[PDB]
Formats: structure tokens, C-alpha cells, sequence
């Protein structure tokens, strides 16, 4: 009993049109839209009922627009994109028309806007074996991902171990640091830990997966610069069980 | 102060 | 005029007050047509049909905790509430009645006519509106319009006497109203 | 002893929809439905308190979606029309010269919707002209008032026609200086 | 219109109570909802307060309501990590749109149980491309100051719990692509107890 929003994040130019859609819980009769801006408040925009707008934001109406097509999807256009709309979109409902109720969120959509694609860049992620010292002192063994040169923020690490992810034993950090910190542009790194047992380690059948997920550039956005179109895919490297 | 109005609730379908 | 059918959803929040606000009743109404189908009272403290076609409603509504518990507070964070938000302007709202007394027809002397008192543009609309002979209350003859009201919170009533007069008679119209320290009095004779 | 109610309604197919307070049978406010803001029935009330435009929109919008719920439900059962009583009284007692104010009470009707003007010798008259919105009653009929601010004179005649779907042809209510 | 919530942020121990503070308009009350918001996850709804006076509990989250102050206290006994979240409250009208406040973002700080402060150095990616130092096994009480130095990276701590073994443990992270740089220098900046571990 959840609302989805799809896609996770995007990647859009300055002036473009971009479609936020949302899957409402089915049968809940109030549909709204939130969004936050990074160090702001969680701000109103649009609330909607019997294939009507009910409130709305000062903003909204000269920039945004809301659609409900079927019985099962809402959706958000921002009409021409600014600078100012990089924020991260919830979606919400609630089932009650009297709104004594809670309104149930959405996980959000993070739409960065950019000026320009041009300095939209995939990680590099490199696996760093846990140190023998680590292995021979605590009988642990603590294997280093790192995700370095993306641009822009906001990429999901995940650990995968003989092909299933795993939660125990990691820790990633929650923002990732500045490169060039001095430059507004600059690209980002995050970093990442998995810990084993030695035993576990040293067991050669066991193979150490680190993914990152990066969110870039749409199947229809222009590209005309010599190096690989920063697309939205998956970058990984991996780790073999070692027996020393 | 302000006058409050009581919430309606859509009917049973 | 046009023939087309027409088809009414109303429905009434009624918050009824008894010694100030110690006492409070509180009733949630549905209408469809002119016909009252289902229904919240504060003393029933459930919703409950009235008809066949509040039955889906009366289980739904029920069934919707959320909204079963706005209504059993309305006596309070509703009725309460809005008493005191106007209580001032509503509840202790006097407006002076302005008191007019003359003869309906002009009958001579020892002969049959009507003695008008004009009570007007006053609020409440409790009012007592009593005729005088000489001095004496004239029980009998009197016709009454009854309360009237404006549609704007004012009043006016038309208190009538029958009167067959005599040269030394001197008739006597009292007003009675809240807004009133000392009785209104206005006098004609003939 | 008081009584405060809030009457809200929504008509078919006119699109026509209320909200209103009442207080002891006296109109605090409504909420218009073209303009969305709160009306007072008297300035003064505006000054002493306050309401959101808003949570009446929201209960219009509701009874708007039971309107459709109950139609289907009734097997799309029309309203009886109950044709309305017409009263045409003055503000006070009238004096020739002395400005007072034509008072037209339409009572007992359903649905609430109801076409009145104000005849000056036989001509309409739309000078100071103002009316109520559709009030409240203990047996779920209406209510309504028309008002016209007027000069009394032994020159001119007054009349309300009232238009409801209840009634033949229209209804005319006379009024004349005596 | 507007609704403020205090403090912005919050450090709490494991096993430490807390609270933070929730002032909203004293006119047009209809509700007042708190949201529990965790890193990647969706704002969950806590409470919806409508009750002047009434205390709402949640296992060892509690809300109290005050309207004529036009205030709200989130209780949070004996905190746990799992608790770390950014706490929401919103305030509603007559309307269905909620006024948000700034938001308390809560920091659990866990328990360390058998602190081995030591700083490794990791066998390189092939190969080399950078070098990475792991500082790790210290307490929650060791803060892990920037990197001072432009071409080195240092992340802040990072606790991660091993479920199965029921073991917790801190973490941060230097790295720079040549040349000088290794494992003893790496964390000057920050304040490294004298018992820390460094293998030779
Ligand atoms: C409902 O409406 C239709 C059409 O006028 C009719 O066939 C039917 O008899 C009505 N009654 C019921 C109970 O459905
Ligand atoms: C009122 O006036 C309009 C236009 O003449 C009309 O469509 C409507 O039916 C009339 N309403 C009545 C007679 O109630
Ligand atoms: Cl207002
Ligand atoms: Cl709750
Ligand atoms: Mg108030």
C-alpha cells in the first residue's frame, strides 16, 4: 500500500519540458505534489480530486500543469525547466475527500537542471582489497569502493555478493564530496565499505560485486562531444575470494 | 478567530 | 420554464446550543430530492441511515475511523468553536427597536378603526408588544402580524388594537425587547 | 437557545452550488462560487472574524461527487418542484418622500433556483438592487430575499416577478403607496 | 502560512532520550501531522494530531499537542540507530495542503563495543590509479576532521553492523592519486587516539 514514482532521478537542460509521473495509491481519492528544494522547506504545489485541481501554489499554473489519464496514474509537466526548479518531486495521496486523514508520500523524483550537458560525467569505480594487516590483526576483512568523477550528484551504490546484494556489513556514505570544491561545476566522489570474516575473504569461491547506478543523460538528449555519451547505466568493478 | 467548516466525506460506491 | 429533471445533493451541519454552551447537540444531515437518507447525532454518537439509501453510507461512513472521530469531536472543535468565534457580534447583537404608532384609516371619531404599532428593524427577535386603553392593558381586539423577519438581521412587527374612541381617550403602545433598559412607550390620542 | 448551521448544497444539471452559515435563521456568509471568495452578510462580520474559502470549496466539490453517487444510486430520480409563497413588504413603515427599501420574500420552494426582477411600473428596475443567496429551513425548503432601495411616491407602482419551475407562469407580487 | 521546527539538527547516544520542538499557526487549526524521513526511503506518516491536549505514542515515539500555543513536542525514548531520520511536522487548514516545517534531522549515535582504532592501507585497484587508507574500529567519540590538504579526499565516519555477529563499527575513508601520501599522515587533521594500531 504505496505510492511509486518513476524515474528515480533525471537529467534535463534549462528551458526543456519534463514529465514527473506517479502511481497514486488506487484507490485514494486526493492526489498532490511536492516538491524541496536542497537546505529548504518541503513546499506545496498541487492537490487534485474528482478529475479536478483543488489547491494550488502561487508558482504553479504559470509554470506546472497536472494530468490524471487513467484510473491508476497522475502526472507533473513543468512546462520550460529553470535553474531554480532542481528540486526533489513527491507525489502524494490520501484516501479520505474530508482530509482528516494522512497524506501517503511517493520515494521522489530528484530533477537536477543544468544550463548545459556538456559537463554531465558517468563514475569511475575502482574495488579496493581489504589490507592482510586488517585480516592477521582483527581476522576481518573490509574491501574500499570507490565511485569518483561524476557529475551530477546523486548515484546509488549497492554490494553484491556471489550475484545477491547485500545490506549487512555495509556503509556508504549518505553525500558524497566535492572533487574541485572551489568550482560550482565540479564533479562529485562517494565512497563505500563492505565487511567480511576473513574466512569468508579467503574462501575462493566467493566472488565481491560493487555497482553504481549513475543518472545521466535520455535516449533523446543531444550529444556532440567525442567522448561516450554520459547515458544512465550501471558502472561495477569486483573482487575474487584470495586465499594469501 | 476562524469560523471552521466541517470536512464532507464522499459517499460509499 | 425548462423541463429538465433536476437532481439536489444538500446537506446541514447543525450546531444547537442550550444554557450557553454547557449543553451542545450536534447534527451532520444528507437530503437527496428533499429526502433526509442518513445522519450523525452526537447523542446516537454512530452514523445511522435514514432511509434505504443511506445504508451504503451509514456502514462505509462507520467503517472510516478517521472521519467517524471528526464527528464525534464536532461538538467541541466545531460547534464550540464557532459559537465563540461570533459570540460577540451574534449571540450579544442588540439593535434598538424604532417604535411608530398611528391609525390605519382615517375614521372619525366614536366610530370603528385600527390602531398600528410599528415595531422595527430591531434584533433579537424576541420582543413583547403590549397596548394600553387609559392606562389599562387592552387584552382583546389585538392583531398581531407576528414576527417578521428581514432577511438582514432585523425585525419588524405590526401590533394592531381595534379601537372604537372616545374625545378623552389616550391610547398606550409598550415595547418589551433585550436591547432595552427602560420600556419603550409611544403614545396617541384623539 | 441558538442554532448554527452550515447548508451547503450542489444542483444537476445547472452546476449550480452553496455554502453557507447561518446563525438563529440570519445568513453570516457564503461562499461565491464564481469569484471563490468568502461573502459577508455584513461588512462589520468580516472585522470580527475570519473563514477559509477553501474548506467550503472542498465541501462543494464533495457534494458535487455525492450528487453523482446518490443519482445513480435513487435510479436518476428527479426532484417534485415546490413552487414558492411570495410576500412584498417594506423596511419600515412607508412616508411619501422619505427614502425606504422594497423587501421581497420568496419562502417554501424547491430546487433553490428561482428567477426574480423588480418591476417599476411595469418596467424592470436594477438601481440599488441586491438579494440573499438561498437560505436554510427546519423543513428543507428555501428561502430567499430581493431588496430595492426606493423613493415612495403616489406616481409609481411596484412589483416582483418571481420565475420557479414549480409554478405555471410567473409569479407576480404587487405593492403601491395606500 | 508558516510553520517552524527546532533545533535543525540533532546528536543523540544510543540508548538517550531526546525531543524537538514544532510551532505552527494558533488560527484555522485542523491538523497537525509528524513524518518520519529516512536517507533513500519516503516521508512515513507518525501521527495526525486533531486533539488539543492529546498525547499520541508510537512504540518510543511520542507527540503531545498544544493548539492554543500553537506548539507540538516529538518524544523519542531510549533512541535506537534505526531512529535516525529527519522528523517532519505539518500544519493543515481547512484545505488538504500541508505547511511544512524545516525539518529535525536526528543523528543516532551508536554504541561501539570493543574499540581497535588502526588505520590499514588497501592493496590498490589494478593498477595503482590511487591509494586507499582505511581508518577504522574507533569509538563514536573520534571525529574525522576534512582533509586539509586540496589533493587529498578524506569521507566522514560511517557505521557499519554486521546483523549475524551483532557487531558495530566506525569508518572513514582517504585516498590521492600519488605520491607522498600515506597511512601515518593521512588523518593529521583529525584527533587520532595514541593507542591507534599501524602495521609495519
Ligand atoms: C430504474 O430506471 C429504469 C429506466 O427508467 C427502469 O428500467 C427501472 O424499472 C427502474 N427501477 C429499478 C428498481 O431499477
Ligand atoms: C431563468 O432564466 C434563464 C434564462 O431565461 C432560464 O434558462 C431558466 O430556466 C430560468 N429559470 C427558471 C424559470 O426557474
Ligand atoms: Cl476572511
Ligand atoms: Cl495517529
Ligand atoms: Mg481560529
Amino acid at each position: 500500500p504505496e505510492v511509486t514514482q518513476t524515474p528515480s532521478h533525471q537529467v534535463t537542460q534549462m528551458g526543456q519540458e519534463v514529465i514527473l509521473r506517479c502511481v497514486p495509491i488506487s484507490n485514494h481519492l486526493y492526489f498532490y505534489w511536492y516538491r524541496q528544494i536542497l537546505g529548504q522547506k518541503v513546499e506545496f504545489l498541487v492537490s487534485f480530486y474528482n478529475n479536478e485541481i483543488s489547491e494550488k501554489s502561487e508558482i504553479f499554473d504559470d509554470q506546472f500543469s497536472v494530468e490524471r489519464p487513467d484510473g491508476s496514474n497522475f502526472t507533473l509537466k513543468i512546462r520550460s525547466t529553470k535553474l531554480e526548479d532542481s528540486a526533489m518531486y513527491f507525489c502524494a495521496s490520501s484516501g479520505l475527500a474530508g482530509g482528516m486523514d494522512e497524506q501517503f508520500f511517493g520515494p521522489g523524483t530528484r530533477l537536477t537542471v543544468l544550463e548545459d550537458l556538456k559537463n554531465v560525467f558517468p563514475p569511475e569505480v575502482a574495488v579496493f582489497e581489504p589490507s592482510e594487516a586488517e585480516i592477521s590483526h582483527t581476522q576481518k576483512a573490509t574491501l574500499v569502493c570507490l565511485a569518483t568523477g561524476f557529475y551530477p550528484d546523486h548515484v546509488e551504490l549497492s554490494w553484491w555478493v556471489n550475484g545477491k546484494e547485500v545490506h549487512s556489513g555495509v556503509c556508504t556514505d549518505p553525500q558524497p564530496l566535492k572533487e574541485q570544491p572551489a568550482l560550482n561545476d565540479s564533479r562529485y566522489a562517494l565512497s563505500s565499505r563492505l565487511r567480511v570474516s576473513a574466512t569468508f575473504w579467503q574462501n575462493p569461491r566467493n566472488h565481491f560485486r560493487c555497482q553504481v547506478q549513475f543518472y545521466g543523460l535520455s535516449e533523446n538528449d543531444e550529444w556532440t562531444q567525442d567522448r561516450a555519451k554520459p547515458v544512465t547505466q550501471i558502472v561495477s568493478a569486483e573482487a575474487w575470494g584470495r586465499a594469501d | 478567530r476562524f469560523y471552521k467548516t466541517l470536512r464532507a466525506e464522499q459517499a460509499s460506491q | 420554464g425548462d423541463t429538465r429533471p433536476r437532481f439536489l445533493e444538500y446537506s446541514t451541519s447543525e450546531c444547537h446550543f442550550f444554557n450557553g454552551t454547557e449543553r451542545v447537540r450536534f447534527l451532520d444531515r444528507y437530503f437527496y430530492n428533499q429526502e433526509e437518507y442518513v445522519r450523525f447525532d452526537s447523542d446516537v454518537g454512530e452514523f445511522r441511515a435514514v432511509t434505504e439509501l443511506g445504508r451504503p453510507d451509514e456502514e462505509y461512513w462507520n467503517s472510516q475511523k478517521d472521519f467517524l472521530e471528526d464527528r464525534r469531536a464536532a461538538v467541541d472543535t466545531y460547534c464550540r468553536h464557532n459559537y465563540g468565534v461570533g459570540e460577540s457580534f451574534t449571540v450579544q447583537r442588540r439593535v434598538h427597536p424604532k417604535v411608530t404608532v398611528y391609525p390605519s384609516k382615517t375614521q372619525p371619531l366614536q366610530h370603528h378603526n385600527l390602531l398600528v404599532c410599528s415595531v422595527s428593524g430591531f434584533y433579537p427577535g424576541s420582543i413583547e408588544v403590549r397596548w394600553f386603553r387609559n392606562g389599562q392593558e387592552e387584552k382583546t381586539g389585538v392583531v398581531s402580524t407576528g414576527l417578521i423577519h428581514n432577511g438582514d438581521w432585523t425585525f419588524q412587527t405590526l401590533v394592531m388594537l381595534e379601537t372604537v374612541p372616545r374625545s378623552g381617550e389616550v391610547y398606550t403602545c409598550q415595547v418589551e425587547h433585550p436591547s432595552v433598559t427602560s420600556p419603550l412607550t409611544v403614545e396617541w390620542r384623539a | 437557545e441558538h442554532v448554527i448551521i452550515q447548508a451547503e448544497f450542489y444542483l444537476n444539471p445547472d452546476q449550480s452550488g452553496e455554502f453557507m452559515f447561518d446563525f438563529d435563521g440570519d445568513e453570516i456568509f457564503h461562499v461565491d462560487m464564481a469569484k471563490k471568495e468568502t461573502v459577508w452578510r455584513l461588512e462589520e462580520f468580516g472585522r470580527f472574524a475570519s473563514f477559509e474559502a477553501q474548506g467550503a470549496l472542498a465541501n462543494i466539490a464533495v457534494d458535487k461527487a455525492n450528487l453523482e453517487i446518490m443519482t445513480k444510486r435513487s435510479n436518476y430520480t428527479p426532484i417534485t418542484n415546490v413552487p414558492p409563497e411570495v410576500t412584498v413588504l417594506t423596511n419600515s413603515p412607508v412616508e411619501l418622500r422619505e427614502p425606504n427599501v422594497l423587501i421581497c420574500f420568496i419562502d417554501k420552494f424547491t430546487p433553490p433556483v428561482v428567477n426574480v426582477t423588480w418591476l417599476r411600473n411595469g418596467k424592470p428596475v436594477t438601481t440599488g438592487v441586491s438579494e440573499t443567496v438561498f437560505l436554510p429551513r427546519e423543513d428543507h425548503l428555501f428561502r430567499k430575499f430581493h431588496y430595492l432601495p426606493f423613493l415612495p411616491s403616489t406616481e409609481d407602482v411596484y412589483d416582483c416577478r418571481v420565475e420557479h419551475w414549480g409554478l405555471d407562469e410567473p409569479l407576480l407580487k404587487h405593492w403601491e403607496f395606500d | 502560512l508558516n510553520v517552524e521546527q527546532s533545533p535543525q539538527s540533532l546528536h543523540v547516544q544510543e540508548g538517550d532520550s531526546t525531543n524537538f520542538t514544532c510551532s505552527f499557526p494558533s488560527s484555522n487549526f485542523y491538523a497537525l501531522h509528524w513524518y518520519r524521513w529516512e536517507t533513500a526511503k519516503s516521508p512515513e506518516a507518525l501521527f495526525v494530531m486533531t486533539l488539543n491536549g492529546d498525547e499520541k505514542k508510537k512504540g518510543r515515539i511520542s507527540a503531545t499537542l498544544n493548539t492554543k500555543e500553537g506548539y507540538s513536542y516529538l518524544y523519542i525514548k531510549g533512541s535506537q540507530p534505526e531512529d535516525s531520520a529527519t522528523y517532519l511536522c505539518a500544519f493543515k487548514a481547512a484545505g488538504n495542503k500541508l505547511t511544512f516545517g524545516g525539518g529535525t534531522r536526528v543523528l543516532v549515535k551508536p554504541n561501539i563495543q570493543n574499540p581497535d582504532p588502526a588505520v590499514y592501507q588497501l592493496r590498490d585497484s589494478k593498477s595503482s590509479d590511487k591509494s586507499v587508507c582505511l581508518f577504522t574500529d574507533f569509538d563514536s567519540q573520534t571525529n574525522v576532521s576534512q582533509s586539509k590538504d586540496s589533493d587529498v579526499y578524506i569521507t566522514d565516519k560511517c557505521v557499519l553492523d554486521m546483523r549475524s555477529m551483532d557487531f558495530k563499527s566506525n569508518s572513514a575513508v582517504a585516498w590521492s592519486n600519488k605520491s607522498d601520501f600515506a597511512c601515518a599522515n593521512a588523518f593529521n587533521n583529525s584527533i587520532i587516539p595514541e593507542d591507534t594500531f599501524f602495521p609495519s
